[PDB]
RNA sequence: AACAAAAAGGAUUAGAUACCCCAGUAGUCUUUGCAGACAAUUAUGAAUGCCAUAGGUUAGAUUUUUAAUUUAGUCUAUAAA
RNA sequence: AAUAUUUAUGU
């Protein structure tokens, strides 16, 4: 009961009653606030009323006195099972940076998984393998394993060509006088050098402290 | 996604009268540019280049060796369209101002013609012949011819992929070979270390490509055939191309300093 | 939400409908993106060129022209399909139905029901109704298709008028006694739907809106109702032209 | 039946985020550090990206915009989201360049992944219909079972004693009745193979008088039975009587998604010199010198034992940036634990100079200057 | 082994002394001097090297105070988010 | 098909289910940090957070856009309030469209219930049908007490509850973006959505900004025809009868 | 054995039965009975039905046993009240 | 880190 009482859902009712009559009896009421007639026909919505939330999975038909009836349920789709199976067989598929920021939200309007993995708007990712797998597993009546192999093999042949282009593109460019910048391999080693040096300093400093401590620890108070 | 934009003066529907057939331009631009863009989309479908124009991709992916395959499709789409955006249905009369600048840098109008055409055939390979406008800090506006290989870019921001001359037939033990070879290693060494050999003005305002010539074989080997016996072929393609150059537009984009 | 709306006892019937209209539009999730207007453009125009006469013979005659290849309409597919559907229905109902469409435009809503009572009372005695219902609903496709007393429309000679008997009130059937005495020639409140040709026409006579400026007028006037931009644009594409270039837009029928 | 708002969320990009996969399995019976944790063997979370137009605003398509101090300035934008919203009303995230750039490094070596084979170095790729298959059918034999890589049963030698008891009391015991049927289907063929020739000169598979007649005959030959028990429990072969069953089957696909190349049987054509003999060398680090036995070297972010062969022998604080030696990666493969083991072998000398030529660090150029 | 508890609602989350107190380094050198005297003698020669070290201390200037630690400010920010909340 | 600064240059008239989803307007707080009362808007649970129903946000947003238009159409004073690090350009932009007041800093407690002191020296002006100054109310602009907003549009009701309580005390309608952990009983018209996303706040405020702009237009279009959509306020109305009372003495004497 | 009311001795203190100290008997322990009084406490009798969440924790169960559901206890911090 | 002398009174 510490919290204050908010009567915001009754401002129109309260404000309208205060404008029905004038404090000075016998006189006409003054003009009401300019917002009284604006929300005249737009009453608030019912709040603070726990409904039966949407059931995204069949509730336990065995419970005789179940709890958490007014508790939202977890959203689970058939793809959740497949996503976990794929990304576990291909853990490094997660290192491929993927964008989840949406541009307009209409990316699903041009996804026809009957054609193949390559779609419009979305990149070739582990998701394309799952959706393609799900489609075959539903329309063509394939098993989870069979459809997985098919969509999975088409994924490899596309990934191979992308890795082959990088090598052939660079080599081809240099045959005609094309020079590039620092590759990620060299850039990565230079950074390790700068960090390793900082560790050499710390080790050198700490090593000095430990040996100095030993000198002080040993008792050389009297020299004979 | 990148989509094919229409051509300048309804060429996809009719094609130039005495230069390219309506079906040749169909296979040269409509069917090919769409193919490149289709490949380009798949490469930048989930990257930062998903909404960047071709030129922005040409300059951003110039030095990065891991994105070299993306630079090709981007520069190829730009260089290709750049070549069609300078033609016209009927030949245009060269401007007096431009006509006088060419003579001051090449001696005569045709002297430049035989130079560009000569460079196209001498190159013997898919590329683009550019007419660049180079202006150094204190130097006047001077023009020159530059040749670019398969997907080379004339802009200075993409000097990492200029691809001006071949290495197989220009780097040997002869006096010219050693010199060319040294420049090859000097560039790669300087580019890698980050050092720049030739200072460039801010904004890449040094070189401004005015005119281009797409010497790729897919554009002429159908209309002009191979060229057995010297009739047609690549030579005739370059010659006929000179008649449709929109010299009016070539003068506008040149932006020659008022000097007369 | 509708249960929450508590109107004042002094509000007019118009205000009450306005409050509900605005509430129904708050729950609109947008029309489909790919679904296009079915009866629009060519098909819509063809309907106005083949369903403007008062005789079924002329209607079918017009459709045959549209069905025949080479017609400038470009609806050969729809026309041919329509004819197949018209030649598979009771010819009596066609003549009778089309008859009330032209007279129905002159009756009031109250007078309509009373006439339909006498009208539908004579159908129970006819042979087509008893045959069609028993053949397509009770037998649900068994025994073959319904056999209408006139096998085809051509059988009915041109001068014959079988639509007259179904519009003569008989004495043995008392006139329908409605529950109230209200009536009207035109709907009192039928303007909450998408703007039709009637709304676009008057809007063009009261003002000088342009091609695109006229579309926006209905959008803002409709407070962003879903489908106004597509509906209004369709109407202009059919019943409007570029009179004074881009600025003026007038109708086609002069 | 699904609502329009729920149909968009199902196809939403955020909903596509896969669940966090379990970390690389380590030795259960071993000590571990409590607070400090280093980079894992393979990534467990998804690496996220944005446009450089949105990164300046901290927008990453998440619950809230991330701080600009810890997400702006670097070249490659990469972030890992452990929780989209924690109990502190913040997105518990962390940089993803540790694993995001390690993938780019490895893929820059242009080396495929091979199937481990005990010690004629014949290399066979992973992406082959002969071996890379997961679906099967009852007609599969034990010979074909050696080609698969994804078994549904566990590896006996790998399971701890306690885990093995739970497996027997939760998966093997209740499968007694079903296993008897499996033999009935097999014995239906035992009868009909007596008719192998009856036509050239199957029964309904329910006979309790037969399933007992068979297993009692296999108690003298335990080998044939184990092969029959593995088919029903989908156990990876253990005894030789082949597909590297010593260390166990891979808990992941053999490639692991790191690289999808099939062969390194190509000759990178050098611009000037022409087709080279070997692949371009790679500079590697030196960690944990020999003189805690053995030597380690950091090759493109991965840790592999030094070549079979000095800087490696002892630690030298005099060298700047540590001891770095050039080397060529010969063969790479994924371990049963999920790690990427590289069989690294010291490189040649001339190739290192050929590589430095393009980079420019080559003190003595091989072209022109070289008189001999 | 159980994990750390969620702190109950406190009036203020803060460390009593943010900055580590650095023991005067020369009270340690004095302890050594007091050791030589006891083992050997007050007026002997083996104490010269240690006594000088003590004299070198008090002649040296006091180091400057370290910058204040801002730990208490960040703890006050994440108090309600880390613990059960705030009291009073 | 997307620019970061698109909700300011040209905000949309209305928000679709795709615009709301693309702007992360459905990302609720962690499941534990939730107000159970506001569970009527939650669609489900995923990624350890509560997902706000996209259809519930669009409906509550359009209803709010109708309140902003009507209040602006009746000559009301609106106040867009967004108090967060990067919510200044959003609120200032929406105020320009609707010709309203903005607030992008901490709300000073007592600016409504104690306006006499806080907003004492701030100047005012008297306008007319077509929103142009009226000379003759100089004496009234010194005894008149400060103004109060007729509609407060808060973009973070969870942070500033002192402002909303004053509005309830002062009988002012309010609109707020109710997140999964915010109390819906603090505002009059709730807009269940993600308030921590700077991209969702720009869309919501953008739609409400267009509403006011569309309302101010109708009001000005109706004034040019001699049709005022509002009567004089009570305070100004009182100063009228007293004005003639003073003039009554002139006629008399 | 040890501890320790009582009794007694030594100190402290203005005095010191006392608090502190050297010692010390009943008694604490075993067996068999009596006795029935407690801040015998959750200062809250027992039991049944019912009301919204969160973070720990105890003994189980289920599961894609990694981590999530779930039954019966216990303990912190809150909502409505 | 397990320190410990003594301090009554106030229409
Ligand atoms: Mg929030
Ligand atoms: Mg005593
Ligand atoms: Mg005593
Ligand atoms: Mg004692
Ligand atoms: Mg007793
Ligand atoms: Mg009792
Ligand atoms: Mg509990
Ligand atoms: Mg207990
Ligand atoms: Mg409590
Ligand atoms: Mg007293």
């Amino acid at each position: 009961g510490k919290g204050r009482i908010f009567q915001a859902a009754k401002v129109y009712q309260r404000a309208s009653e205060a404008a029905a009559t004038n404090i000075v009896s016998g006189l006409p009421p003054r003009n009401p606030p300019l917002w009284l007639k604006a929300i005249e026909s737009i009453p608030p919505a019912e709040i603070n009323t726990r409904p039966y939330p949407i059931q995204h999975s069949p509730p336990n038909p065995r419970a005789r006195k179940p709890r958490n009836l007014f508790r939202p349920t977890k959203i689970v789709y058939p793809e959740d099972e497949l996503r976990r199976d794929f990304y576990r067989d291909h853990p490094w598929e997660l290192a491929r940076p993927r964008m989840i920021i949406e541009l307009d939200g209409k990316d699903a309007r041009f996804l026809d998984w009957s054609k193949g993995l390559r779609q419009r708007g979305i990149p070739l990712s582990g998701e394309s393998v799952v959706q393609r797998q799900l489609w075959l597993m539903e329309n063509q009546g394939m098993t989870k394993q069979e459809a997985y192999d098919k969509a999975r093999h088409e994924f490899y042949k596309l990934r191979q060509l992308e890795q082959m282009e990088r090598r052939i593109a660079v080599e081809e460019a240099r045959m005609v006088g094309g020079y590039f910048g620092k590759d990620l391999l060299t850039v990565g080693m230079e950074l390790e050098n700068k960090t390793y040096e900082s560790w050499k300093k710390w080790a050198t400093t700490e090593i000095a402290r430990q040996e100095s401590a030993r000198a002080s620890m040993y008792t050389n108070v009297v020299d004979n | 996604q990148h989509y094919l934009m229409p051509l300048r003066d309804n060429f996809e529907q009719e094609g130039i009268r005495n230069f390219l057939s309506p079906g040749s331009v169909n296979m040269a631009y409509t069917e090919y540019q769409t193919f490149i863009l289709e490949k380009l989309n798949a490469l930048v479908v989930g990257t930062d280049f998903e909404q960047k124009d071709t030129k922005s991709i040409v300059l951003a992916t110039a030095r990065d060796p891991e994105l070299a395959h993306v630079f090709n499709h981007a520069s190829m789409a730009h260089n290709n369209h750049f070549f069609f955006d300078h033609l016209s249905p009927v030949p245009v009369k060269m401007g007096d101002k431009l006509f006088y600048h060419i003579n001051e840098n090449f001696g005569s109008v045709d002297t430049l013609r035989d130079e560009m055409i000569g460079t196209a055939v001498s190159m013997f390979g898919p590329g683009f012949v550019w007419l660049v406008r180079t202006q150094l800090p204190g130097q006047p506006v001077a023009l020159r011819v530059m040749a670019t290989y398969l997907a080379g870019s004339p802009y200075p921001g993409a000097h990492w992929r200029r691809q001006e001359m071949d290495a197989q037939t220009s780097i040997g033990s002869s006096p010219q070979g050693l010199s060319n070879g040294q420049r090859f290693f000097e560039r790669s060494a300087a580019g890698f270390k980050g050092n720049k050999l030739e200072p460039t003005a801010p904004g890449g305002t040094d070189l401004i490509p005015i005119l281009c010539l797409n010497t790729w074989e897919y554009a002429w080997l159908r209309e002009y055939g191979t060229g057995v016996g010297g009739m047609g072929g690549k030579l005739a393609y370059a010659q006929s191309w000179w008649n449709m150059i929109d010299w009016a537009k070539v003068e506008e984009e040149a932006r020659l300093e008022t000097r007369i | 939400r509708l249960a929450e709306l508590t109107p004042r006892d002094y509000w007019t019937i118009e205000q009450r409908l306005s409050v509900i209209n605005d509430t129904i539009e708050e729950f609109s999730t947008g029309v489909p993106y790919d679904e296009n207007i079915e009866i629009g453009g060519k098909i819509r125009l063809a309907i106005d060129r083949c369903f403007k006469y008062d005789k079924i013979d002329e209607i079918i005659a017009a459709l045959k022209e549209e069905a025949a290849e080479g017609a400038k309409g470009g609806v050969q597919s729809w026309a041919k399909n329509t004819l197949e559907e018209l030649t598979q229905r009771s010819p009596t109902s066609l003549h009778v139905t089309l008859r009330q469409m032209r007279l129905g435009k002159s009756w009031g809503i109250a007078h309509t029901f009373k006439r339909e009572h006498q009208m539908a009372a004579k159908f129970m005695k006819s042979h087509d109704f008893n045959e069609g219902v028993t053949a397509l609903l009770i037998d649900k496709g068994a025994n073959g298709p319904a056999k209408w007393k006139p096998a085809s429309l051509d059988e009915i000679p041109p001068g014959a008028n079988i639509s007259e008997d179904y519009f003569r009130n008989d004495p043995e059937v008392p006139v329908l006694e409605l529950l109230n005495d209200r009536s009207y020639m035109q709907y009192p409140y039928n303007k909450f739907g998408l703007p039709n040709d009637y709304d676009v026409k008057e809007a063009i006579e009261k003002g000088n809106f342009t091609r695109e400026k006229l579309i926006d007028h209905f959008v803002e006037t409709r407070r962003g109702k879903q489908g106004v931009r597509e509906a209004v644009s369709d109407v202009l594409d059919r019943m409007a032209v570029r009179s004074k270039g881009t600025e003026h837009v007038q109708w086609k029928k002069e | 039946g699904v609502s329009p708002g729920g149909a968009l969320l199902r196809t939403s990009r955020m909903f596509s985020l896969p669940p966090v996969i379990p970390p690389p399995p380590g030795n259960k019976l071993q000590m571990i550090s409590e607070r400090a944790s280093a980079t894992e063997a393979y990534p467990t979370h998804q690496v996220l990206t944005t446009f450089e137009s949105s990164r300046s605003r901290g927008d990453w398509g998440l619950k809230r915009p991330l701080p600009l101090k810890s997400t702006t300035g670097t070249t490659y934008p990469m972030v890992k989201v452990k929780e989209m919203d924690s109990l502190e009303q913040i997105t518990d995230f962390t940089s993803g360049t540790q694993h995001g750039l390690t993938l780019k490094k490895f893929q820059a070596l242009n080396i495929p992944i091979s199937t481990p084979s005990e010690i004629r170095p014949v290399q066979r790729s992973v992406f082959e219909a002969d071996t890379d298959v997961t679906a099967f059918s009852p007609d599969e034999q034990i010979q074909e079972a050696e080609k698969r890589w994804k078994f549904s049963g566990p590896w006996l030698a790998g399971m701890t004693p306690g885990e093995f008891k739970e497996y027997l009391a939760k998966t093997v015991r209740p499968k007694r009745a079903e296993f008897r049927k499996f033999i009935q289907k097999k014995i239906a063929a035992q009868k009909t193979e007596a008719a192998n020739r009856e036509l050239q000169e199957k029964p309904e598979s329910i006979t309790d008088d037969e399933v007992t007649e068979y297993l009692r005959r296999l108690r003298n030959d335990n080998q044939v039975l184990y092969d029959l028990v593995g088919q029903f429990l989908d156990l990876a072969p253990l005894k030789p009587p082949s597909p590297y069953g010593g260390r166990g089957p891979p808990i992941t696909h053999p490639s692991a998604g790191i690289s999808y190349l099939r062969t390194a049987a190509y000759l990178n054509n050098h611009p000037i010199y022409g087709p080279q003999k070997s692949h371009p060398p790679v500079q590697a680090r030196v960690l944990k010198p020999r003189r805690g036995n053995d030597a380690k070297i950091g090759v493109a972010g991965f840790v592999a034992d030094g070549p079979l062969g000095s800087v490696m022998d002892k630690f030298d604080p005099s060298i700047e940036g540590g001891a770095k030696l050039w080397v060529n990666v010969d063969k790479a493969t994924v371990d049963s634990t999920g790690r990427v083991q590289l069989t690294v072998s010291d490189a040649k000398a001339t190739d290192v100079l050929i590589a430095k030529e393009l980079i420019g660090d080559a003190r003595e150029p091989i072209f022109g200057s070289a008189p001999k | 082994p159980n994990k750390p508890i969620r702190l109950p609602p406190l009036k203020q989350l803060r460390v009593r002394q943010a900055n580590k107190a650095e023991e005067n380094p020369c009270i340690a050198v004095m302890s050594s001097v007091l050791a030589c005297w006891a083992s050997a003698g007050y007026n002997s020669a083996g104490c010269a090297t240690v006594e000088n070290a003590l004299r070198a201390c008090m002649d040296a200037p006091k180091p400057a105070p370290k910058p204040n630690n801002t730990i208490n400010y960040h703890l006050s920010r994440f108090q309600e988010r880390l613990t059960q909340g705030k009291s009073k | 098909r997307y620019i970061p600064e698109q909700y300011l240059r040209n905000p949309p008239s209305d928000a679709s289910l795709e615009d709301l989803m693309a702007a992360q307007a459905h990302m609720g707080h962690n499941t534990s940090l939730w107000n159970p009362a506001n569970a009527r808007y939650i669609y489900g649970v995923r990624q350890g957070i509560h997902i706000i129903s996209l259809e519930t946000t669009a409906t509550h947003l359009r209803r709010a856009a109708r309140v902003v238009e009507e209040v602006a159409y009746r000559g009301g004073l609106i106040l867009f309030v967004g108090t967060r690090p990067g919510q200044r350009p959003i609120v200032v932009r929406a105020a320009e469209l609707a010709k309203a007041c903005h607030l992008f800093t901490k709300w000073r407690p007592g600016t409504i219930t104690n306006r006499e002191q806080l907003l004492g020296g701030v100047p005012l002006t008297v306008v007319d049908e077509l929103d142009r100054p009226l000379s003759g109310f100089e004496d009234h602009l010194h005894d008149r007490r400060p103004l109060a907003p007729d509609l407060v549009v808060c973009l973070n009701p969870k942070e500033n509850m002192t402002l909303l309580y004053e509005c309830s005390l002062a009988k002012i309608p309010t609109i707020g973006i109710i997140d999964t952990n915010t109390n819906p009983s603090w505002v009059t018209y709730q807009i269940p959505a993600n308030d921590d996303s700077l991209r969702a706040t720009a869309l919501i405020s953008g739609v409400l900004g267009r509403a006011g702009e569309r309302g101010q237009k109708r009001r000005l279009e109706a004034a040019q025809r001699g049709v005022v959509t509002w009567k004089t306020p009570a305070d100004v109305q009182g100063y009228f009868e007293l004005a003639s009372a003073r003039a009554a003495d002139a006629r008399r004497r």
